[PDB]
């Protein structure tokens, strides 16, 4: 018995039309894309925002009404229950002014959008929403009164209900502080985007956070909004997925991350593009290459993002370690982030990443592990995110004394407790 | 790196003397090797058409014409030249190193019956390079078909990862 977003990974559709393409309307024609969000393992959906907005017109603002467009409060319904069958909750974006700058209006207009929000939250709850998001938190006079204020309100009217928000801020202090302002609250920024992306600093990073938020369930993103391979090289976008994965907490991630997708170039108007299902829906990748860039041509692949996200989501979703078990580094070569999951007696995991450009040697040191983590001789390989190791090595033993890895390579290997 | 892995592009030739205008125009793919997915659906893949209309920047504004869940789809892309002509790269370039990331490179044609096109795609620490055998007419001979395999085969490519596009009608006749 843990919270349902403790059990995987949550999935962000900001423009469901995009989502879907032009073959369907927006919430309709998710519904029919549930089968494949099940073989990702996602735990959430984080929607929209989808209401009606008159781009900065507070009066023309109405939380509780969906965009024609997109569909019908029927609609909605059929999606929340198709969606409860597969054990999918439904997080609603009430992000109020996402058609225009200021994304919660003016300053001096935070009172008049709370009343609202307050309102909004009830009415959804009750139509039965499992939870919310609201991005741009740095934009709003108040930030931490009124989140606290919006969990007081969902709490009050149940227990089980998430409540999710977003910054642009990279900066650690800023990001603990909105956390602190209400409990059980995920937080999601750019302090995972803002690096050098040296071993050193991803190591550095991880470590400092955790000890800033001590015992608090943590989600684990590199954005609030926006696609991973816009933030993060592209020679790391597989060794970021096992990292996202494997850190303790929910991982949470965009429609197109399984895929490596990419949004609008630094010249083009900055909206979401295509979940390029097949090539009818693919843009600035021509043939032969294009088969290797949807969904329908990732799917058989075995070295393809999609497999490994869809591999490293499953073991989220099953491992007990993975699941909810604490979290050790170890010592380890300059420039490799080498760490330990494991609760109780159930299967510890290890994982072992290169950032480096070179063959490096782990040379793991596990000295200062408590009582009953040993590591042993050799340990059995889960995934390598070098496709060429995967293909020739997954579910093989290791020997962890002289352990050695690829350029830019992650491992993920299993070993038993001892009795 | 790569499960089956890419040739070095010092080992790959480039049609000398590239003539951009007489390239021009529609071609069928007669043949297709490479290390990635060499099929759409479940069946081998069937034929489609590229066609390589020459802009007054001397750039390409490339058009596959392809036949996908019995509907006509068109992929627009744009073929910017590289450092000598009949070389052109995709996208943004970010780096110098990897300038050479996504780039295409002609390696012989005579224009008016054949062409044999290389293509790199650098993905995660791993390069897609595909060989595309290029038609005027969906017919080529089996010396030109030989040639192909021998060239791919040269470049580190099995047999099976050699194929010749199913011949069709819907789309790619215009």
């Amino acid at each position: 018995v843990q919270r349902w977003w403790h059990k995987g990974a949550l999935y962000r559709i900001g423009d469901l039309q995009a989502f879907v393409g032009r073959d369907a309307g927006g919430i309709a024609g998710l519904k029919s894309h549930l089968e494949y969000l099940s073989t990702l393992k996602v735990k959430g959906l984080v929607l929209g925002p989808i209401h009606k907005n008159q781009k900065d017109e507070i009066n023309e603002t109405d939380l509780k009404q969906i965009n024609p467009t997109l569909g019908s409060q029927e609609d909605f319904k059929d999606l929340l229950q198709s969606a409860k069958k597969k054990s999918i909750h439904i997080i609603l974006d009430l992000t109020p002014n996402y058609q225009g700058q200021n994304a919660w209006f003016l300053p001096a207009q935070a009172d008049i959008v709370a009343t609202k929000m307050k309102e909004a939250l009830s009415s959804w709850l009750q139509d039965g929403v499992d939870g919310f998001q609201f991005r741009d938190v740095g934009k709003l006079m108040n930030a931490p009164l009124y989140l606290a204020e919006w969990q007081n309100i969902t709490k009050n009217l149940s227990e089980d209900r998430l409540l999710i928000a977003g910054t642009e801020s990279s900066d650690l202090q800023q990001i603990v502080n909105i956390l602190e302002s209400t409990s059980d609250l995920l937080l999601t920024s750019s302090y995972l985007s803002n690096s050098t992306f040296t071993g050193e600093r991803t190591e550095s990073l991880v470590t400092r956070f955790l000890n800033a938020t001590g015992s608090q369930w943590c989600s684990w993103s590199v954005s609030q909004a926006g696609l991973l391979a816009d933030f993060i090289p592209d020679h790391l976008l597989r060794l970021y997925q096992l990292l996202l994965f494997t850190l303790p907490g929910t991982p949470v991630f965009s429609y197109g991350d399984e895929l490596g997708l990419q949004g609008a170039l630094p010249g083009q108007p900055a909206k979401a593009p295509l979940m390029p299902w097949n090539e009818s829906s693919i843009f600035h990748i021509p043939r032969p290459v294009s088969l290797n860039m949807t969904v329908k041509g990732q799917n058989e692949d075995p070295g393809s993002l999609l497999t490994q996200f869809r591999r490293l989501s499953d073991l989220r979703g099953k491992e007990r370690s993975l699941l909810h078990g604490d979290f050790h580094a170890l010592s380890s070569s300059p420039d490799l982030f080498s760490y330990i999951r494991h609760w109780d007696q159930n299967e510890r995991y290890l994982v072992v990443l290169n950032f480096r450009d070179s063959g490096r040697s782990a040379r793991l040191g596990a000295s200062n592990l408590p009582a009953g983590i040993s590591l042993p001789a050799s340990a059995k390989l889960l995934l390598s995110t070098d496709s060429a190791r995967q293909s020739r090595e997954e579910d093989t033993s290791l020997k962890l004394e002289n352990l050695s890895l690829n350029p830019y390579e992650g491992l993920l290997l299993q070993f038993p407790f001892v009795a | 790196s790569d499960l089956i892995p890419a040739p070095p592009l010092s080992k790959v030739p480039l049609q000398q003397n590239f003539q951009d205008n007489q390239f021009h125009g529609k071609w069928y793919v007669v043949g297709l090797a490479g290390n990635g997915n060499l099929r759409e659906d479940k069946d081998p893949l069937k034929m489609y058409a590229t066609i390589y209309e020459l802009k007054e920047d001397k750039s390409y504004n490339v058009t596959d014409v392809l036949f996908i869940d019995k509907k006509c789809h068109y992929l627009i892309n744009t073929f910017v030249p590289g450092s000598q002509p009949g070389e052109f790269t995709l996208g943004s370039i970010k780096s110098t190193l990897g300038s050479t990331s996504r780039l295409v490179r002609v390696v012989s044609t005579n224009y008016n019956q054949h062409a044999m096109v290389f293509f790199k795609w650098v993905h995660q620490n791993r390069e897609w390079f595909y060989i595309t055998l290029y038609g005027r007419t969906k017919e080529l001979t089996s010396e030109l078909k030989e040639n192909f395999i021998r060239f791919s085969k040269s470049l580190g490519l099995p047999e099976n990862h050699i194929v010749f596009p199913v011949p069709i009608d819907q789309c790619i006749d215009g």
